[PDB]
RNA sequence: UACAA
RNA sequence: GGAGGUGACACAUGAUAUA
RNA sequence: UCCCGGGUCUUGUACACACCGCCCGUCACACCACGAGAGUUUGUAACACCCGAAGCCGGAGUACCGGAGCUAGCCGUCGAAGGUGGGACAAAUGAUUGGGGUGAAGUCGUAACAAGGUAGCCGUAUCGGAAGGUGCGGCUGGAUCACCUCCU
RNA sequence: UGCAUUAGCUAGUUGGUAAGGUAACGGCUUACCAAGGCAACGAUGCAUAGCCGACCUGAGAGGGUGAUCGGCCACACUGGAACUGAGACACGGUCCAGACUCCUACGGGAGGCAGCAGUAGGGAAUCUUCCGCAAUGGGCGAAAGCCUGACGGAGCAACGCCGCGUGAGUGAGAAGGUCUUCGGAUCGUAAAACUCUGUUAUUAGGGAAGAACAUAUGUGUAAGUAACUGUGCACAUCUUGACGGUACCUAAUCAGAAAGCCACGGCUAACUACGUGCCAGCAGCCGCGGUAAUACGUAGGUGGCAAGCGUUAUCCGGAAUUAUUGGGCGUAAAGCGCGCGUAGGCGGUUUUUUAAGUCUGAUGUGAAAGCCCACGGCUCAACCGUGGAGGGUCAUUGGAAACUGGAAAACUUGAGUGCAGAAGAGGAAAGUGGAAUUCCAUGUGUAGCGGUGAAAUGCGCAGAGAUAUGGAGGAACACCAGUGGCGAAGGCGACUUUCUGGUCUGUAACUGACGCUGAUGUGCGAAAGCGUGGGGAUCAAACAGGAUUAGAUACCCUGGUAGUCCACGCCGUAAACGAUGAGUGCUAAGUGUUAGGGGGCCCCUUAGUGCUGCAGCUAACGCAUUAAGCACUCCGCCUGGGGAGUACGACCGCAAGGUUGAAACUCAAAGGAAUUGACGGGGACCCGCACAAGCGGUGGAGCAUGUGGUUUAAUUCGAAGCAACGCG
RNA sequence: UAAGGAACUCGGCAAAAUGACCCCGUAACUUCGGGAGAAGGGGUGCUCUUAGAGCCGCAGUGAAUAGGCCCAAGCGACUGUUUAUCAAAAACACAGGUCUCUGCUAAACCGUAAGGUGAUGUAUAGGGGCUGACGCCUGCCCGGU
């Protein structure tokens, strides 16, 4: 455009959105209201545990419904072979989607609140939630 | 209608350079003839001539080409516009092509070069980088 | 080929 | 030779990735 | 000329897993978000009115010379909070309801892509299970074959 | 700082007078008078936010943040006041009102951690209910001193940064693990073995600085005194350490206590084996896994880091992906359908003048800390300190005068006017005419007409269709007719008259920059559609019937209503297209055509309208003096696809709808141009027992044989459209 | 008429409440007129000064007279008309729409006729049928009558 079209109307950026809106929110419980606050992960409570079928890959891939601290549903996956968990369970998540589940844009903490540990982890445990062995 | 009469000059160099032509003509203006003086000062163009006429005057330049027909005029380019005018002071005078090029500044010394400029401290208006 | 029917 | 204007019976379908 | 198949050149192509291609929409299924919705709940703020604290303004008692002064008290204007009222706005939720996205190809056809088998597309109107059809005007971002202007 | 999908706001409001009031000016308050004040340069409303030095990022221009340290402001459970005071409308004061909590013997009373700790709660998450006033600072005091959760220290936490360790030297291929083309390879000089060290660690011995003082006591001196005491100044003596027996130093003993985390297909440094078999799982992207996985899990090996290493969240970068620096709009997203025109932006030549912009010095200021450079102290380094530099669109002041702006004066090229010619389907209104269609009548005249791929519906013996004449009526104007003409665009085509718009050529009378663009605005705007009223030939949505078809709500046929036509209103949209905004100038040629002009049918020249084609441009296709080239000015528009031109709001509309116009959510594409193939119910040519022209067979019978299916103890296995089945 | 306030009843029937004037203020929806007196609130006495200052009562339009209001649904557009004497309505009418007849000695109607109405009108007129403001609209069937 010209300078005289740009100084009428300056140029305006792109805003940027969330990958994992759930996360930036907190709740006042006193005030009933949601705050804006950027957590790095979030508490919640398993409403559902299950499995889903991928979007070409064929897999049962284990996931939970989780209501987070701040009130929102969210779909968490479950990473890695076996889990303990079950309704009413209390995880740590975090964020991160899993491609080819649609609807899941969140991970659940292993080894974090009642999470377990994977079984039998030995490469790269601290991802899995496995103390180190012996 | 014409709004840059100098931008309008260093295009009819632009184009006549571009085709290799001996000669062009432009109406005449103080600033223009000022601007091809430098020009054929900093060898640049060959000769200025002016022409008297009822109007408003006439400029004939005469363009300079090298051994094998090489231009001496790499490019033009105005600088300062009507619609956004751009000045400049002496400790921040523009470098045209590492030196190689010059610009042309409007100072209240009159119309010089930006080697020049620096000499004389003192800024102005940049009218073109010539090189 | 592994599938689906 | 190449363009632009002008005018000029019936027949359905075939899963996913990988090719 | 026609059925099957093949060769050369050209032309269109949204095909390249190469027409046994690609592909559209309704209907049926699952999840998700969003709109509408008789209503219900909450919050802000102004407005008007009423009441109106402490305070602001006005109008019996106790160093100076019984008096002056002073204090207590009483009255009205202004005064926060509160109450009353009707509206503005905002957020939540509501039988039901609408369309959309995604997933899977279940179902009905085959609308587009080749002249896609009625060239397609745009606006508009109307009709129809659906893709869509038809009318009117427009465009070429239309295939094949004609008769003319132009250029080479 | 956002939002115009917030456009009206204010009535002590704006000004005046007077009085009151204040430290002070003032609508600060009141009374009276006047009707002002603010706003598209965004008022007002809503939402968000303490602001700055600084901090993070970035090459920079920018973008992002305000925890810690410093400056300023505001607040102290919520709201309203005032008192004292130099100062408060006062965190650990008062008064009042409210919410809440606590004591009560029910009359009554009490409280406010957003001080330091600490508790509960919320949360992914953030510490001790520590020591001391020794230092610095503050209040009070003559002083001694007292007070000081300021502060100085200690405690907890890898939260960050910096530093040092977890050993060093020599040591030829041991065992054990893993792989193996069972030769070997590799872990690996790695281990052990031999010596060496003690940073650290443990035990013991020593042990700073941080401390300056004040008071008091002496002398000396200054002022003052009549003199002294005292006071100021100087020197000398005295006491005082929370940390803390800390830092540090010295000696002894021992390699003994002190390495983990992620990764290894590509991006991207680093590969093998086994297990698993589209499962389990992995995944930032591409994607990996369906029986030989360097991608899943484990193991060995390797790589990258290391007291850390990874994951998540958030910000800047990469991102030129909002492009001032530094992008675009023919076909990829993007030129408003097109005029007229307001604000604004921009604007031809010259002279004089000015000095707002611009340039150039001076002065002041831009605190300290920080960043950067230099130097000094910490064993180094972090860190600390000192001296510089930097950072303003800052202000004030002195100069310069080219450019932009202001003033004045000239100019004629731009833009208008005049004059002289010319062309035109430019527009509005009213008239006249020829062909044809339909209907009607009449005369002749008889068996079909019409229609399709084939038909049928339909019309016809009551006389159709055909033919001839006449009439009615509506609509449209053959030939001319042409990448011809006119118009801003939409559009405009028989002829005549009337009214009227614009353009082009020549001339150089005239005016003297009067120009360009154009947000908002205001108008025009195909067709369909809507309202009122007319008209109604043809054609024809809907609709009916007849066909076709598996079906045919279609294409084809026979009819047919709205509509198509007129007037007056409305609607305001189109592939409203050159998919190319307007203005101005500059940049090879060739060749048609429309309207002119000049000169000798040709040459030159204006303005349109076409084709071809350089330079240049382009992703290519292509564009190319009618640019998509080279430049300047202004406007409009774009920022991945879908959702969606949808929703909500608003405005317009009789309605249909139009204009303005998101987000949630979802995907890694969507897309442009061109290329090689293939394919087409595209074209051209050509060929084959492919068809056609013929002759003889199979499919029907019985039997032989192969196959399938059933059977069976087994009916062995392979072959499965042509190209399996008298096949191996 | 204590306390209560529709618990009455088929049903708030009846009654109560509202009520004047003056000033503030007023929603959905709308055919832009309305809705509207929407709703909801303030003031009224007397004396004195020239809007203030006072005075009195439980109470000041001190009596009497003078709208109750709101939300939502059916029907009918509306004002009007009706069963004199058990029905006032959703029924009739209506403006508007459509169909049909009628070329004037019109059709239609009264009358045996004469004579009349239609009309001292003439298709923008007259009679009859159906529908019933306005907005959006009004589909299929002509075999039978
Ligand atoms: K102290
Ligand atoms: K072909
Ligand atoms: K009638
Ligand atoms: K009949
Ligand atoms: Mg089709
Ligand atoms: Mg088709
Ligand atoms: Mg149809
Ligand atoms: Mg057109
Ligand atoms: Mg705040
Ligand atoms: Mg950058
Ligand atoms: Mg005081
Ligand atoms: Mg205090
Ligand atoms: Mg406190
Ligand atoms: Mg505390
Ligand atoms: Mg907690
Ligand atoms: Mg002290
Ligand atoms: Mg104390
Ligand atoms: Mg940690
Ligand atoms: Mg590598
Ligand atoms: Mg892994
Ligand atoms: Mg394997
Ligand atoms: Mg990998
Ligand atoms: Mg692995
Ligand atoms: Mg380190
Ligand atoms: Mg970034
Ligand atoms: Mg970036
Ligand atoms: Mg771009
Ligand atoms: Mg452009
Ligand atoms: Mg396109
Ligand atoms: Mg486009
Ligand atoms: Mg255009
Ligand atoms: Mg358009
Ligand atoms: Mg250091
Ligand atoms: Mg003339
Ligand atoms: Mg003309
Ligand atoms: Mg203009
Ligand atoms: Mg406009
Ligand atoms: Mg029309
Ligand atoms: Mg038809
Ligand atoms: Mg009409
Ligand atoms: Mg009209
Ligand atoms: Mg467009
Ligand atoms: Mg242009
Ligand atoms: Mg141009
Ligand atoms: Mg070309
Ligand atoms: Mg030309
Ligand atoms: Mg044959
Ligand atoms: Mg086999
Ligand atoms: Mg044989
Ligand atoms: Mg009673
Ligand atoms: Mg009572
Ligand atoms: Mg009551
Ligand atoms: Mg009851
Ligand atoms: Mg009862
Ligand atoms: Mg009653
Ligand atoms: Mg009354
Ligand atoms: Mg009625
Ligand atoms: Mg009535
Ligand atoms: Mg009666
Ligand atoms: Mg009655
Ligand atoms: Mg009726
Ligand atoms: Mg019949």
């Amino acid at each position: 455009p010209t300078i005289n079209q740009l100084v009428r109307k300056p140029r305006q950026s792109k805003i940027k959105k969330s990958d994992s809106p759930a996360l930036n929110k907190g709740f006042n419980s006193k005030k009933k209201k949601f705050t804006d606050l950027n957590s790095p992960q979030k508490r919640g409570v398993c409403t559902r545990v299950g499995t889903m079928t991928p979007k070409p890959n064929s897999a049962l891939r284990k996931y939970a419904r989780v209501r987070l601290s701040n009130n929102i549903e969210i779909n968490a996956y479950i990473p890695g072979i076996g889990h303990n968990l079950q309704e009413h369970s209390v995880v740590l998540v975090r964020g991160g989607r899993v491609k080819d589940l649609p609807g899941v844009r969140y991970h659940i903490v292993r080894g974090a609140l009642d999470t377990s540990g994977v079984d039998g982890r030995r490469q790269g445990r601290s991802l899995y939630g496995t103390k180190k062995p012996k | 209608t014409m709004t840059d009469p100098i931008a309008d000059m260093l295009t009819r160099v632009r184009n006549a350079n571009m085709v290799r032509h001996e000669k062009l003509e432009l109406p005449a203006s103080n600033i223009k003839k000022e601007i091809a003086e430098i020009l054929k000062s900093e060898g640049f163009i060959k000769n200025v001539e002016y022409v008297e006429d009822d109007k408003q005057g006439v400029l004939r330049l005469f363009l300079k080409y090298g051994q094998n027909d090489e231009r001496v005029i790499t490019g033009l380019k105005r600088i300062s516009k009507p619609g956004l005018r751009v000045y400049a002071k002496a400790s921040e005078m523009p470098k045209v092509l590492n030196g190689l090029g010059i610009a042309l500044v409007s100072t209240s010394e009159g119309v010089i070069t930006d080697k020049e400029a620096r000499k004389r401290n003192v800024g102005g208006e940049i009218i073109a980088y010539v090189w």
